[PDB]
């Protein structure tokens, strides 16, 4: 058998969204900048030795359309809080995401996971004991990522997905 | 005495029709005076040629990124970027010439065409025109486009400069 899983990534615009989930479902990676506003891509993929359809919202980083971004919060399973780790303000914009998670959801615990992307890059404003610690207050996954080099990109969506899986255990 | 612009629109190069507008240069003197002359192309550069790169059926057509080619550039007569001018004006419904941006004071040269009212953006994109002319061809540009604003064919402004 297998199962499914809706996944949702939220995050300051630039940070690399889609280029992790063209990664993830293309396996390439341009520099060309295309702003989102709104994709959906599904993937098959075995996880632990189980198959999974993997249902990828990548979503606009945006914070004007609230009415939107609840839904994308309502109905997704688990979300990648992704930020870049050459953009200071997108690690200061993570917490506004887990809030406004765990209030659309009505929950304490909502599968996460959090994305440090662009950590080929030689400009980084964020040290990773920040992330580090960030995570480890949320008692979440910190996983490092470049969509660039595929550094991480395989285990930021599967770790989301052992987070939801260990979710549904409770 | 509101200066009128026209552009001939084209699918994959193809005459689509025409469409003219308005500017508001009675209330918006600075903003309608860079569409104007990136209309004419005057100072050396501006829209013809350029794309519609996002249309989203039932709120509007975008374009005029001639520096990028797509969708993140564009570019001022007075610069990269100038500040927003005045919120007089409201995007009261279709046909209605709106300046895109990245948040406040960042007009280049990207623009919209309104295909309904669309409130939540007044007092955050300058409104400086209206369609005059043309919604019939602003309403068939709008069929080529789609949810996340992707178009089906090649949408340009293959013609453009001021009426009179
Ligand atoms: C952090 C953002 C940032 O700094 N940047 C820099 C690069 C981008 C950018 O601003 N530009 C490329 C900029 C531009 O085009 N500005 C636009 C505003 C805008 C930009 C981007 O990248 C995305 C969005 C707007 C956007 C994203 C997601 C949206 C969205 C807009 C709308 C909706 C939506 C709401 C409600 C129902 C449905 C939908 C869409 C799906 O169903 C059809 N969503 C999904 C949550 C709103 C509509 C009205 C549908 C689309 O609006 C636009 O596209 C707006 C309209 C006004 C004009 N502009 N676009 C801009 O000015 C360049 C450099 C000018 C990001
Ligand atoms: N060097 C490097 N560049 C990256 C990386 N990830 C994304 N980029 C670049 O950063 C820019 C923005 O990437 P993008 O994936 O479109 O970001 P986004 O979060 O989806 N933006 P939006 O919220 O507007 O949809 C692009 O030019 C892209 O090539 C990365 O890991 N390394
Ligand atoms: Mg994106």
């Amino acid at each position: 058998s297998m199962t499914e899983y809706k996944l949702v990534v939220v995050g300051a615009c630039g940070v690399g969204k889609s280029a992790l989930t063209i990664q993830l479902i293309q396996n390439h990676f341009v520099d060309e900048y295309d702003p989102t506003i709104e994709d959906s891509y599904r993937k098959q993929v075995v996880i632990d030795g189980e198959t999974s359809l993997l249902d990828i919202l990548d979503t606009a980083g945006q914070e004007e359309y609230s009415a939107m971004r609840d839904q994308y919060m309502r109905t997704g399973e688990g979300f990648l809080l992704v930020f870049a780790i050459n953009n200071t303000k997108s690690f200061e914009d993570i917490h506004h995401y887990r809030e406004q998670i765990k209030r659309v959801k009505d929950s304490e615990d909502v599968p996460m996971v959090l994305v440090g992307n662009k950590s080929d890059l030689p400009s980084r404003t964020v040290d990773t004991k920040q992330a580090q610690d960030l995570a480890r207050s949320y008692g979440i996954p910190f996983i490092e990522t470049s969509a660039k080099t595929r550094q991480g990109v395989d285990d930021a969506f599967y770790t989301l997905v052992r987070e939801i899986r260990k979710h549904k255990e409770k | 005495v509101n200066p009128t612009v026209f552009f001939d629109i084209a699918v994959d190069g193809e005459p689509l029709g025409r469409v003219s507008f308005e500017l508001f240069a009675d209330k918006v003197p600075k903003t309608a005076e860079n569409f104007r002359a990136l209309s004419t192309g005057e100072k050396g550069f501006g829209y013809k040629g350029s794309s519609f790169h996002r249309i989203i059926p039932g709120f509007m057509c975008q374009g005029g990124d001639f520096t990028r080619h797509n969708g993140t550039g564009g570019k001022s007569i007075y610069g990269e970027k100038f500040e927003d001018e005045n919120f007089i004006l409201k995007h009261t419904g279709p046909g209605i010439l709106s300046m895109a941006n990245a948040g406040p004071n960042t007009n280049g040269s990207q623009f919209f065409i309104c295909t309904a009212k669309t409130e939540w953006l007044d007092g955050k994109h300058v409104v400086f025109g209206k369609v005059k002319e043309g919604m019939n061809i602003v309403e068939a540009m709008e069929r080529f486009g789609s949810r996340n604003g992707k178009t089906s064919k090649k949408i340009t402004i293959a013609d453009c400069g001021q009426l009179e």
